[PDB]
């Protein structure tokens, strides 16, 4: 009789996107994860239309990219949409991590960890797709960044030899990256579905942080139109950043064809990695730079154990919220330091920025959480 | 360790966010490419396609394309000969190999026109800047005999001899050829070559803003419309006791 | 499941709504919100501004300073 | 109990056309 | 008061969903052409002279 | 000391906004300590902790005013790049009152402070441009 | 060891009491604490007269934040007024968790 | 916090289950010796080659 | 040529003159000796940046 | 589908990426196919439900 | 990888030049019709026992 409750598949969608109970007091920050869900498919079709021309050969690829930007009927829009749109993906993704950390939606442990693995996956897809376009930054960037694993006392230098499929970057290595780059996003989708599947059966977080189980509210009448509006406005951000700022988002230099011979002045890694790359400047020994590099993302896992303040969130606690903003500011620091060509003052600033970047959460946050607990019988 | 000189931004006509490149200075800059700009360098990514819509009718685009003729390939035997010049043909091959240019240019290959705007920081304005940057060396700085000192080159001394000069090339338009205005025609033409879709893209972009503007308030009005029920509501608590 | 039909205990709390069509979309939508916006503003600018201003200051600090270690060199390297 | 409950004012939220207590709602269903 | 032209206009196309979709379709058909050509003539009008369509005259019909 | 104003005086122009802003912060701090000093002197606070509360108040406020004034002024100089006309200070002047407006939590006093502090600063710059003597030497 | 200075502690705990926004929403301090399963079972311990009060206040605040508009200036909670009702419940939850653990360790 | 694990019954569990830990760890060690062609321990055993 | 005309017109402004004298000064600090180490040409850069900073608003005052 | 008039490199590229993505849709629909199968139960050679004997 | 140009030369790149490349391409090419050996038989038995009562 009941139609949505008829078909079991429909039963699943109705347990979710049709009418899962939701907190009412939700703001835009929660709209952002849905925005990630928006961006993902868009990149997928966009990359599909791009995959209708691009080649993974060392030689013939770049000419095909020029086939895209000039030959293809409105495909230039597609090209920039896939690029800049990926940029937007990382935009929203960062806000999203900030949210989950801020309102303590990391309290959903398994959901959180799937978010983490999803994050590393997105990072890899980013890097390799960035290698694909096939230009100066593509080449030397991929080479340099790949070199990092050679910091391993035995295995890693061997391992780089294994990725490259040869002595150096080549149609081997390039087709390698084209394929990994292709296979991962579809993995990201399944991890997303699994991710939401963890989310449904714990209930959603609320801006208050404190449970709103008593105030749970239907999804379809309300949040669907909300997120539609949010996606339409991100569509504004993106289309205005593409039809009016076609190029600025990235790093020109790829626009030069790659030469193993000819070598670029500065080889700044593309911007989302800049803080990460900044940490490569942080310390002597390339090995420890790789260790801290992976640790920069890994460290998130500590937080749910490191968390101890009675809030499940961070909005009624401007105290620890201040440490939070110090940490965000610190990320801005590692960012802009990573953007500049290497220099000594930048070196010392990057050092202390890194030490404090770990210590706000390994020292300040838990213990100030303790004193904050002492102040009001927590 | 030495700094490259930092080219100041200049107010070109297209830098207006609504502004479009005109087909004019692009045409005259194309006349700058037709002769003097065959020192090469390159434009091989772009054929005489694209040139049709900007300034040239089909038969005139072909007429423009017979001006020079790249080799036809071998057929059933009959190898290597010259096709008269359809627009489908590319711009002339700069050299049988770039290495020949390197022999022709102290081993430093002259870069393709197509990305030089897009690739270089400071872009088209920089290309207009280095063309006109040939300042004399100050005392005590060394230079290679082929080099022609210019601060805008990162190594301060570009191998290139200033192709530009006063009255470089009289235009078919008959318009005067000061090194300034002709160079502006150059980089305008480059920016054309750099972004063929640009003038067309702005129209699409402007159109989208209106669409977005209309959409942004209306859909928001529907959100207010469906959330009004929740925003309005009053609640009360009446204990049974 | 955890669907509405069986959840938390809640009692003699009551709702008063309105049909959307019977009410206009923008009830004093301007005048009511501005003091709210501004009060939220004065509330959190105190906890948001200083990281960003400190960042901007360090930005021009290192940029200008190193620039002074940069453009000014030939005098610094002496004759 | 059922007696002392009451509906607090919403007129400030109400549409102007239905703002008064005398008029037909049905008269205004079309415009609204 | 007497119903607004908009009011009776509800009782017309809006209340019935098929006719509602219909007016959405005709409305799209008009908004398309009118807005499209509006963006045409206006874009033609703003940064005037940058256009070669008006500069076709140097080389058309002799 | 006059050496301190002399320190602030060598702006130059508006270059390195921080270098200037620190000096303005210094002047604001000085005046804050003086005002706090007479205030404590003539309004016996009772319970000394309240007295240091008072001086902390005034000192921090005036220091803040000086900071924000200085940096908005130099930033305007480094942005408009006019950069020499008196209006270049006036924004900062107008800005300064708002700072004062914030601590007092009142639109009124903040509003008035905007206007008058602005005009005063503008007159100061105008004076540096014109060599107005305020305390002219006997000369005659 | 603190005693004479305690006044000032209370003089900032109140500021700290102001530092949190819950008073602006007027919620009980006990409401703020995160619900892990054990404290949830402590919630289960509550009398209905106290329970529904909590639930209602929470829903009020939840409605407010949806509007973002703050609870009215008059109604804002005093530091004394906020009964810390959950204390026996939670402290027994601690005593019992640490109990069964205290046996579990031997 | 973490003191709860620090008990004689749990240290007991440590003493009881440790040999087994050595067992499985040795098993996976040998698996590393084999599947990865870890010749360094393949070299420890003469029978190889 | 109107190009360079405007260049020297920019050089009318005291910024280009003070940069000009400073240019001659460092250039003679190098010219002072054949053994001189200094890259006075950097000061030529410093001259040119303010110079074309003035050219920046005037170069297209030259347009036909 | 040709991407133009002839059987070209563009067209092979089409069939490439299409072949290169389409099977993932296949594994998705297959998992959905099992999802239809779940509560329905299986089947027996006999054609009589082994509801008593699973 | 392929265009018009890269094509069969690259397939042969697999067939010889790639390590074990013949191994894989031979497995794959015979993996198809075998996949159908599972398939049309599964469809056949499916048509037979009436599991399409589901
Ligand atoms: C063009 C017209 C389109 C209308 C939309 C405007 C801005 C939309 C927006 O970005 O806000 C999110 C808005 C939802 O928030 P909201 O419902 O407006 O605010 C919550 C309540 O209204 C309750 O919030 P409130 O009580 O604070 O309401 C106050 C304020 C909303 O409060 C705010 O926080 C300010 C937001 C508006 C200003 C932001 C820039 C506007 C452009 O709204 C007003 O009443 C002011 C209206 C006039 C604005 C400027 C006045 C100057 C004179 O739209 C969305 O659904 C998007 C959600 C996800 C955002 C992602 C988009 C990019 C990625
Ligand atoms: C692009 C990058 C991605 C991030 C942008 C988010 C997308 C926009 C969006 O979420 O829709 C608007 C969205 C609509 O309001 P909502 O969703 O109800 O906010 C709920 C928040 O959870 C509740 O937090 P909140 O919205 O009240 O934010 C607190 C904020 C108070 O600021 C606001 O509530 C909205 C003010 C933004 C509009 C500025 C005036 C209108 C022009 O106070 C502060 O953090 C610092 C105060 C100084 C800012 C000056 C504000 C008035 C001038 O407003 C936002 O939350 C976005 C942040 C806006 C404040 C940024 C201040 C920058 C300085
Ligand atoms: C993922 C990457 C980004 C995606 C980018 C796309 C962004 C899209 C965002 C655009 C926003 C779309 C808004 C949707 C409008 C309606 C939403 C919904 O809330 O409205 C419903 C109403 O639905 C609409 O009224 C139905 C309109 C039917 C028009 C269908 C469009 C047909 C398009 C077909 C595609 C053609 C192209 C095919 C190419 C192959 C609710 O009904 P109600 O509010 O109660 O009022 C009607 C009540 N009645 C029946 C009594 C009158
Ligand atoms: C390089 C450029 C890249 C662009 C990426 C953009 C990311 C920068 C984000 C900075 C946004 C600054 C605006 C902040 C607005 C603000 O202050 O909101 C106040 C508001 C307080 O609200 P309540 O707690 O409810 O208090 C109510 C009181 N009645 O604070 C918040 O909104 C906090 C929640 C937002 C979280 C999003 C933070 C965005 C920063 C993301 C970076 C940090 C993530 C680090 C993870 C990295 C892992 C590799
Ligand atoms: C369902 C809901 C909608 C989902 C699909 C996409 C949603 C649309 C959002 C678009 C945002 C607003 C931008 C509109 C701007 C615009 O279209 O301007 C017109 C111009 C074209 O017309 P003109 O050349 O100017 O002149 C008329 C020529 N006939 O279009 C543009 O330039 C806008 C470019 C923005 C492109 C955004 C499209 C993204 C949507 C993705 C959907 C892809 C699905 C198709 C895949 C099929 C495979 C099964
Ligand atoms: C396309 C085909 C191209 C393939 C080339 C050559 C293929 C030759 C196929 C011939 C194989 C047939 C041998 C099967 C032997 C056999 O069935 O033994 C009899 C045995 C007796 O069964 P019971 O009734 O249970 O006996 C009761 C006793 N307790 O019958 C069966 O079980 C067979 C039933 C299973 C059907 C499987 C047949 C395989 C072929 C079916 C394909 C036909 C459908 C085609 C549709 C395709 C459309 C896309
Ligand atoms: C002197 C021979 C020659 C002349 C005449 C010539 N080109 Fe060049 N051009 C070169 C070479 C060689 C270089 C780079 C030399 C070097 O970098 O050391 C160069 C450099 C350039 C650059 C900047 C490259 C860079 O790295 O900064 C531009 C822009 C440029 N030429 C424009 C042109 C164009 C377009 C033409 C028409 C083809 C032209 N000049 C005429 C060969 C020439
Ligand atoms: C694009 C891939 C991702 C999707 C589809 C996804 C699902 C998104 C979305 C849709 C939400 C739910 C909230 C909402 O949007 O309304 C959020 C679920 C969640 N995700 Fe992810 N996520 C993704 C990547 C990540 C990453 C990298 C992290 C960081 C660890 C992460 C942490 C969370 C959390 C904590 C929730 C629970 C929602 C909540 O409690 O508010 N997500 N994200
Ligand atoms: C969110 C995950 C993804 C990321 C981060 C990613 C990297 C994005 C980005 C960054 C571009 C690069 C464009 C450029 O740098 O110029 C593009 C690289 C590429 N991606 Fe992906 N991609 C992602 C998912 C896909 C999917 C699903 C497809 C195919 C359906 C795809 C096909 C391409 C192609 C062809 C390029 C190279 C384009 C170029 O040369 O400019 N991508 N995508």
């Amino acid at each position: 009789t009941n139609i949505r409750k008829s078909h079991p598949l429909m039963k699943i969608i109705n347990n979710a996107f049709i009418d899962l109970p939701a907190p009412s007091n939700i703001s835009s920050w929660w709209n952002f994860g849905s925005l990630l869900g928006i961006c993902l498919i868009l990149q997928i079709l966009t990359g599909l239309f791009l995959a209708m021309h691009y080649t993974s050969d060392t030689t013939t690829a770049f000419s095909s990219v020029t086939h895209i930007c000039r030959d293809v009927n409105y495909g230039w829009v597609i090209r920039y949409l896939h690029a800049n749109g990926a940029s937007m993906f990382f935009i929203c993704l960062f806000i999203h991590v900030g949210r989950g950390l801020y309102y303590g939606s990391y309290m959903f442990l398994e959901t959180w960890n799937i978010g983490v693995v999803l994050l590393f996956t997105v990072m890899a897809t980013a890097f390799m797709g960035y290698v694909l376009p096939w230009g100066q930054m593509s080449f030397w960037g991929a080479t340099v960044i790949t070199n990092l694993l050679s910091a391993i006392p035995y295995i890693g230098t061997d391992l780089v030899e294994w990725i490259w499929g040869g002595f150096s970057v080549d149609k081997a290595t390039l087709t390698r990256f084209f394929a990994f780059h292709f296979i991962l996003p579809f993995i990201i989708t399944a991890l997303a579905a699994v991710h939401l599947l963890f989310l449904h059966e714990t209930g959603s977080n609320n801006p208050t942080g404190i449970s709103s189980d008593m105030d749970k509210i239907p999804f379809h009448p309300y949040y669907t139109i909300k997120d539609i509006l949010g996606a339409l406005f991100m569509m504004l951000i993106l289309l205005i950043l593409v039809l009016f700022s076609p190029d600025l988002l990235g790093d020109p230099d790829n626009y030069t064809p790659a030469n193993p011979l000819n070598t670029p002045p500065h080889i700044k890694p593309e911007w989302y990695f800049l803080f990460a790359y900044a940490i490569l400047r942080s310390i002597p020994n390339k090995l420890g730079g790789v260790l801290a590099l992976v640790a920069s993302i890994l460290i998130l896992i500590l937080m749910p154990m490191l968390h101890t303040s009675k809030q499940r969130s961070m909005m009624f606690r401007p105290l620890s919220q201040c440490l939070f903003w110090m940490l965000v500011a610190d990320l801005i620091t590692l960012t802009w330091i990573g953007g500049q060509p290497v220099e000594h003052p930048f070196i010392i600033i990057g050092q202390l920025a890194s030490i404090l970047y770990f210590l706000i959460i390994l020292v300040l946050m838990p213990i100030t959480s303790i004193i904050e607990n002492n102040l009001l019988k927590w | 360790t030495d700094l490259e000189l930092h080219a100041p931004s200049y107010p070109w006509s297209h830098r207006g966010l609504l502004s479009s490149l005109d087909h004019t200075s692009i045409r005259r800059g194309f006349q700058v490419y037709k002769q003097v700009c065959s020192s090469c360098h390159s434009m091989d990514y772009v054929a005489y396609r694209h040139l049709v819509g900007v300034c040239y009718t089909e038969e005139e685009a072909k007429a423009l394309a017979e001006e020079v003729e790249v080799q036809d390939g071998p057929n059933e035997d009959g190898e290597m000969f010259m096709r008269p010049g359809k627009l489908s043909d590319y711009f002339p091959k700069p050299y049988p190999n770039p290495e020949a240019a390197r022999a022709a240019n102290n081993g430093a290959l002259p870069p393709d026109l197509s990305y030089i705007v897009r690739a270089r920081h400071g872009g088209e304005d920089y290309v207009f800047s280095l063309l006109t940057g040939y300042c004399e060396p100050p005392t005590g700085v060394s230079l290679r005999e082929g080099l022609y000192f210019n601060p805008y080159f990162p190594g301060q001394a570009i191998a290139m001899a200033p192709p530009i000069y006063n009255e470089v090339l009289e235009f078919d338009d008959g318009t005067p050829a000061t090194m300034s205005q002709v160079a502006k025609d150059v980089c305008t033409f480059l920016r054309w070559a750099s972004e063929p879709e640009h003038d067309h893209r702005k129209r699409m972009g402007l159109k989208m803003l209106m669409m977005m503007g209309l959409l942004l308030p209306l859909v928001y009005a529907m959100k207010r419309h469906k959330w009004s029920v929740l925003k309005s509501r009053k609640l009360a608590y009446r204990p049974p006791k | 499941g955890r669907e509405f039909g069986h959840l938390t205990r809640m009692r003699h709390v009551i709702t008063y709504s309105l049909s959307p069509f019977e009410q206009r979309a923008f009830p004093h939508y301007f005048t009511k919100g501005i003091p709210n916006v501004l009060r939220r503003t004065r509330a959190c600018i105190l906890r948001v501004a200083p990281p960003f201003v400190v960042f901007y200051l360090v930005y021009t600090w290192g940029t200008q300073e190193f620039e002074k270690s940069k453009r000014k060199n030939p005098a610094a390297y002496e004759n | 109990s059922h007696t002392d409950i009451r509906v607090p004012d919403f007129s400030d939220y109400r549409r102007a056309e239905v703002l008064d207590s005398t008029k037909s709602s049905k008269e205004s269903s079309d415009a609204r | 008061a007497a119903p607004t032209l908009t009011a009776r206009l509800y009782s017309l196309l809006f209340r019935r969903t098929s006719t509602f979709a219909l007016t959405i379709a005709v409305g799209a058909l008009f908004f398309e052409r009118a807005f499209d050509q509006g963006a045409d003539a206006i874009y033609e009008h703003i940064n005037q002279g940058k256009l070669w369509k008006h500069i076709k005259h140097k080389y058309e019909n002799k | 000391a006059k050496t301190l104003l002399h320190k602030y005086s060598d702006i130059p122009e508006g270059t390195e906004c921080h270098r200037k802003a620190y000096a303005s912060t210094s002047i604001g701090g000085a005046t804050g300590l003086i005002v706090s000093a007479y205030s404590i002197a003539l309004k016996p606070p009772a319970s000394f902790l309240e007295g240091v509360a008072r001086t902390g108040r005034y000192t921090f406020t005036s220091a803040a005013i000086g900071a924000i004034f200085g940096l908005t002024s130099c930033i305007s100089a480094q942005v408009r790049e006019k950069p020499d006309d008196p209006l270049n200070y006036f924004i900062g002047g107008c800005a300064g009152g708002l700072t004062l407006g914030a601590r007092t939590r009142s639109y009124g006093i903040g509003a008035a402070a905007c206007a008058y502090m602005g005009l005063t600063a503008a007159l100061v710059k105008m004076g540096q441009l014109e060599g107005w003597q305020v305390f002219a030497e006997p000369k005659v | 060891a603190v005693a004479a200075s305690s006044k000032w502690l209370e003089g900032i705990r109140k500021w700290y009491y102001n530092a949190a926004g819950f008073n602006k929403l007027g919620l009980m301090r006990d409401d703020t604490i995160y619900e892990d399963d054990d404290v949830k079972e402590a919630i289960r311990r509550l009398p209905e007269n106290l329970y529904n009060d909590r639930v209602f206040r929470i829903k009020r605040a939840l409605d407010l934040t949806m509007r973002q508009q703050i609870l009215p200036k008059e109604q804002w909670t005093k530091y004394e007024e906020d009964k810390f009702y959950l204390e026996p419940y939670l402290k027994e939850v601690i005593r019992e968790r640490k109990e069964r653990e205290e046996w579990a360790k031997k | 916090m973490l003191s709860r694990f620090l008990g004689p019954r749990y240290r007991e569990l440590a003493r009881n289950w440790i040999p087994t830990a050595s067992m499985w760890g040795a098993v996976g060690a040998v698996g590393l010796v084999w599947a990865t062609d870890w010749r360094l321990i393949l070299d420890w055993v003469p029978y190889i080659n | 040529d109107p190009l360079t005309t405007v260049r020297e017109q920019c050089e009318q402004i005291e910024k280009c003159i003070k940069a000009r004298e400073r240019l001659e000064l460092c250039d003679q600090r190098v010219s002072s000796r054949s053994q001189t180490e200094e890259d006075c040409t950097e000061e030529l850069f410093d001259f040119l940046h303010a110079r074309d900073h003035c050219v920046a608003h005037k170069l297209f005052n030259s347009l036909k």
